[PDB]
């Protein structure tokens, strides 16, 4: 029954934005009087509530996409999600005192009881659980794909020489991302042949014991493999935490400069220094 | 029946494809064994480029050979283990192994070749 | 005051049992029943909703601890905030069957009037209000903190060789991560001296046209402030947007692969081929 | 203050002058390795000839300034250290701390530079 319910928005409406006058004096008063003016706001606000209310108790899908721009035109102007839930609390507590002194509801009667006094809350309980999953579709999905773009940006074996072959990395890296790097780096090293292979690791500030262990148990098994690895440019606390670590520490080779790394490989394979 | 082994210019090439963990082990070690020990063969080569599963016991029997064939004559296991089974062979078996080349049993030829020259 | 909403609390922990076996049906139920035993769910919801009236009008700050505990838990469990609006609607729902029931409100009275009956509701939206907030400030945190790594490692020059720079970038890049990348190799070619700046386009499978118009841009200024800029690797679908892009293309240079560019800058600098 | 750092064909060179166990061993080691970290130096050069008792910490903090500098650039104890010295070491600091030139610092800084000149 959205009938009569559209018809009471319709004097409801003066109601809301009443409301929002209220609401409005209470959190960032400066911040939200300059994002957003009275008439527009107002405007907005009652396109938002007066669509849903001319569909056929189900859906609109106009209004689904409306309501889809609006969640995320809030989101991202000022009003986020603590925002839209005190604007649900006090359109709740606006409602209450507009019944208190209007009382006009679905069925038409001398004092209407309490069925449709909660069809009301059922009702704009339903509104904002669409607003928050407007809200909530597609934030997880830039979340994903920002996660996507940071495994993938990990470790970037492209870098590659004659026969060389050097692998950057710079973003600080946990258990995850130094899993993600050691088999980056050996399914890259399995791929495409190599002698040596520099592991710049200039960039990261500090290394936790774990990873730094990680790290050692990768340059072994690349040298495993067949080739040499070279940790180019170590940070003095890196080689502090290497160090507390006890592990054994003859077979990697290290330069402080990726220069230095470049020689020293053209140094091991004798004949590609010319 | 499953380790073939090839004799070329006093050197030795075995190569494996079956994977398999108690009656692979044992043949492998002991048969290899016996092949180097009756023909005097300076360089025998491991070929474990098929292997893409290793498991303690495996790995414990490689290295148990490795440093048979040390004992009897130097040797290159060429085929680069696998990155999956290289960490499953260096967690537990550490040990350098012998020597490797990198997956390209071309490089492990020359390599032995060089090193026999001198 | 809190101690009478307590005191009907002490009734609302069983209405709110029987309102988590109704809400059961609709959404998730084979997720929701095999992650989290009914117990487990059911105790954790009963303390939340029992020790946010053990105060004298507020909350404790061990329990704004527990309350933001709560809140990060059940977004990270499996109950997004379109689930918490509908446990809020099913808590209206139930509240409001029980009140019709049982009818105990907050003033001793023979039947108290719609003032605490819906200050019962205005406080369940405050307590909405703080869920929502603790939902949103670690996120917009650890959204924040990867926006920042994805700024640091989006164009890193770190590797060098001597007197060669190379800049590899992959993965997808728009407008802004454009005008990072050019500020970030200007900055750096201006840190560190190099005749030769390779930076590499493999690894980006589509370039928009603006994109692609700020990459000739800076490769031009490359070569302006006195820096070869020999463009590497070019998918075919990139250069097919760059010659429809229409603009002048012979002042840059190009290569396939990163060993024959190189190649280039060794022959470039002609007498560092050894 | 206590740390007198010096700068020379394209080496490192210090001197310890202090004796003492906790400020001389933190301060000492992390402003060698900010000096090795900012200026590239192919070789360091440490001279303890001053110093003439060396406690577990101290032993402790010069394996760790040997292993690093060696994670980062050639290094040696110039100066061959102390008899009482080089037992307390040996006995707890079990190490063989690089490679030394016998209390010569020039010794030192001459084999820095025929090492250097490969």
């Amino acid at each position: 029954m959205y009938k009569d319910f559209a018809n009471f928005i319709r004097t409801n409406k003066k109601d809301l934005l009443n409301n929002w006058m209220n609401e409005m004096e209470k959190q960032s008063d400066p911040l939200i009087n300059d994002i957003a003016k009275e008439p527009m706001y107002e405007e907005t606000s009652i396109e938002f509530v007066d669509l849903i209310v001319s569909n056929i108790t189900e859906n609109g899908s106009k209004f689904n996409e409306k309501l889809d721009d609006f969640a995320e035109k809030v989101v991202h102007l000022g009003w986020p999600i603590h925002f839209v839930t005190t604007g649900l609390r006090v359109f709740g507590l606006l409602v209450y005192t507009a019944m208190r002194d209007e009382d006009l509801f679905l069925k038409r009667e001398e004092k209407p009881e309490d069925d449709a006094y909660y069809r009301f809350e059922t009702w704009l309980s339903s509104m904002y659980n669409k607003v928050v999953t407007a809200y909530a579709d597609t934030w997880e999905k830039t979340v994903s794909i920002q996660k996507s773009a940071l495994q993938e940006l990990s470790a970037p074996l492209l870098p590659i020489f004659e026969k060389i072959s050097v692998m950057p990395l710079i973003g600080t890296i946990d258990t995850e991302r130094a899993k993600l790097i050691i088999e980056n780096l050996l399914i890259g090293v399995v791929k495409n042949r190599s002698e040596v292979v520099l592991i710049d690791i200039t960039g990261v500030p500090v290394v936790d014991t774990m990873v730094a262990h990680h790290i050692i148990q990768a340059s072994e098994a690349v040298r495993l493999v067949g080739c040499q690895a070279m940790l180019v440019g170590i940070r003095p606390e890196i080689a502090q935490t290497i160090v507390n670590l006890g592990i054994e520490l003859d077979q990697i080779i290290t330069t402080n400069t990726m220069k230095k790394g470049m020689e020293r490989a053209l140094a091991l394979t004798n004949r590609e220094i010319v | 029946m499953g380790i073939p082994i090839l004799k070329l210019g006093e050197c030795l090439l075995i190569s494996i494809q079956s994977e398999l963990d108690d009656h692979t082990a044992v043949e492998f070690q002991e048969d290899l064994l016996a092949k180097i020990h009756e023909t005097s063969a300076r360089g025998v080569v491991i070929d474990i480029t098929s292997i893409d599963f290793i498991d303690s016991f495996i790995a414990k029997i490689l290295g148990d050979v490795v440093s048979m064939s040390k004992l009897m004559g130097a040797k290159v296991v060429v085929t680069g283990i696998q990155p999956a089974v290289a960490i499953t062979l260096i967690e537990l078996g550490i040990t350098f192994s012998g020597v490797l080349s990198a997956m390209d049993l071309e490089s492990g030829l020359e390599k032995l070749k060089q090193e026999l020259g001198e």
